[PDB]
């Protein structure tokens, strides 16, 4: 619906935004730029925090519409939202190993 | 207003209690707030509740939650008026939790 | 619907205390504990096979309500119990690269 | 439906091959099989992009029935697309790690 559907847009972009973030700074410890893999991570990880906070919204005012049913779209933001943070999550644990690497 | 904060493990099939208890402080005028959290926010959201409920599914997690939460009355929703959807009974709870803790 | 919606928060519960194992296995393996890592593993294994058995059987009986439509929640434990699978099977991956580095 | 029901199908089966692959390509790496694993990822990365190809399709497309609604399966296909195409990813990345292990 009207903000709904422009809410989910924005929430996969966010997501969207929050993976590559994630993966940009993956890329950064590759380049042995361990701060600034850190840095990256932490904004990712706040950029997920403010759209996982939305989707609570959305998913504890859900109703409305019907009594068991639910906005369909709550699925799609929840689908890019669960995989971006558990994408980023591995990340930071691939990144950490990077770290061990030593490199 | 105070805040009944009640936690689940994404925040959704808990929702649904949440929608139909705010219907129904809303038709006895009790000023309250209720919003509904993934469990993994308890420590988090929870310090700012007046009363903290956990969902049947996480009472296990009882113990933990009153450590983290040594200054709120914390307690675990009713399992058949949880599954039942009785919002203005679990409504009758949280507040009764809040006054038998002012006193 | 009553069970359906129960059985999902328990299928959501479980999925989630299953990456939480997968993960607590993994801090294991940071610690050196190749032992209790891999018991944590197992027992995430195990936890995951049973939801997934359980969900099974919520898509083989997915008819009922409609010929072509479908339970909706079949998604919100899909969605949970793939994320989940997915992260224990990559945490594998990882806890068998950090007995590799060695430590 | 007809086709878009046994196009779901063939796009939860290529998902499956292309993880498969993936998981595959990863185990070449722990034999010391670089040259294996990257034609195996290149080949799953090609499995990937013909279904995800197919999937846009599904999306740009997916009205007709309804005005808000949409094709209930674009989620069991999405579903399963984005976590195998996220798996994939990762994989891709603890392979490079097993290459930069030496092994
Ligand atoms: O969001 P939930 O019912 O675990």
């Amino acid at each position: 619906a009207e903000e709904l559907e422009e809410v989910v847009m924005g929430l996969i972009i966010n997501s969207g935004q929050a993976r590559s973030l994630a993966y940009a700074a993956l890329k950064q410890a590759k380049q042995g730029d361990f701060a600034a893999a850190k840095a990256m991570m932490d904004q990712s990880r706040m950029a997920l925090n403010e759209a996982h906070l939305v989707q609570t919204k959305l998913i504890e005012g859900d109703a409305g519409e019907g009594k068991m049913k639910v906005s369909l779209v709550l699925v799609h933001a929840q689908l890019h939202l669960m995989t971006s943070m558990l994408a980023r999550e591995l990340i930071t644990e691939l990144i950490e190993l990077h770290e061990k690497l030593k490199a | 207003k105070k805040h009944i904060y009640l936690f689940c493990s994404a925040g959704m099939s808990t929702s649904l209690l949440v929608s139909k208890m705010r219907a129904q402080a809303e038709k006895y005028e009790v000023p309250v707030i209720i919003e509904a959290f993934p469990e993994t926010l308890a420590g988090e959201k929870g310090q700012n509740a007046d009363v903290v409920l956990l969902g049947p599914q996480i009472a296990y997690m009882l113990p933990e939650i009153q450590r983290l939460l040594p200054n709120k009355p914390v307690e675990v929703i009713d399992s058949l008026l949880y599954g039942k959807v009785d919002g203005l009974g679990v409504l009758k709870a949280a507040v009764a939790a809040i006054k038998k803790a002012a006193a």
